[PDB]
């Protein structure tokens, strides 16, 4: 249900996403790759529907990560768009777009698409 | 491994 | 360079995007349709590469708008992902994903996908 | 209808 | 491995896809929704890599379905793009695009995107 | 109408698509890049709506190209999904998915996505 | 149910 | 490089 988004979530590959959901729709936290060494961490920011429908629907959300921090800069950014579903087995079901900064010539091959399912386990 | 996003 | 990205941008269908780029890599601003007026305005948050590769490379960036403000609630969220290419004609070329909250049975048809190009008109 | 685009 | 694609496959929602893979890259068959009544069946056609790499890689494939038959016409078409993985537990992992014929005004909201995983069970 | 779709079409990067539309809803033809020449030509197969809604509606269609011919094998397949809009300027507007065969560990970055517009030049 | 693709 | 586009 709404605030159930705050916590620690894992995708199917061991990456960890730690998020805080503000009462008026803000999403803030960090993302770190598997292996888990302390800078593999990158900053994330987003938005979610703070007043969802009362029929059995999921909660729409989204967020961005630019792949630069104090140690590395991979000249790319990823956006995840999807919906939160609560219950005894909570999950966030998503799809994502990864774009890289390219020259004009390589602009057609700049973006990847995939899907991820986050659980608290 | 060679993009920070996964593993 | 945050300076080149900061301004008023417009897409091909008449929508408005006003944005500011902070020096730590943050993006903040508002998005509105061609109807204009106060509310059609919604809050947006994103991130960009504050230290871009030189070359004639583009700068990578992304942002989210959830479609709820104080007048309407469409129960959906859109994310745009692309790159800023500067010059005389600066442009932000992107691809977007729009997700709607659905019940489990209709989850398979929850997401629309599409693409947008923005021309700049002001800092 | 949606508010993303007219 | 290559010809392992010929057979009967099921997605996570009970839809059945029956395919024949030709030695030179053709893909032919039928698709039918769950419930299974005999016209819920629609025609499909596609292409796959008939000479894949010898390192542990999957086999790239793709196919189309226009949603018209003798009983119904839903003025739409879906394309699935992905890769076959063989072994004791074979699967086809995909992503898909569903476009509808719209007027110029509604062209921006004409396409949906999702993902499907087919197994022989 | 199969007639309007049949012809030689070109996209914004200089690639060529030659296609024929059969009356049972089938699409058959060849796709080639701006280098031209014999092989850069690959086989394509698709389907379309042979009985379109009237209105000023577009006709839905889709096709696949696997990137293997008798001179090269790139070990990938592309699918285009869109619609045919006729008039003086007939166009096919599409979105595409390009998948590469990878090992299990790199499966997460196997698919590229993008969009293409085709202008007609001949039946 | 109301698109032939799923269920 | 790929043959889809130059």
């Amino acid at each position: 249900a709404e605030a159930g988004i705050t916590g620690t979530w894992y995708n199917q590959l061991g990456s960890t996403f730690i998020v805080t959901a503000g009462a008026d729709g803000a999403l803030t936290g960090t993302y770190e790759s598997a292996v888990g060494n302390a800078e593999s961490r990158y900053v994330l920011t987003g938005r979610y529907d703070s007043a969802p429908a009362t029929d059995g629907s999921g909660t729409a959300l989204g967020w961005t990560v630019a792949w630069k921090n104090n140690y590395r800069n991979a000249h790319s950014a990823t956006t995840w768009s999807g919906q939160y579903v609560g219950g005894a087995e909570a999950r966030i079901n998503t799809q994502w777009l990864l774009t890289s900064g390219t020259t004009e010539a390589n602009a057609w091959k700049s973006t990847l698409v995939g899907h991820d399912t986050f659980t608290k386990v | 491994f060679c993009h920070p996003q996964n593993t």
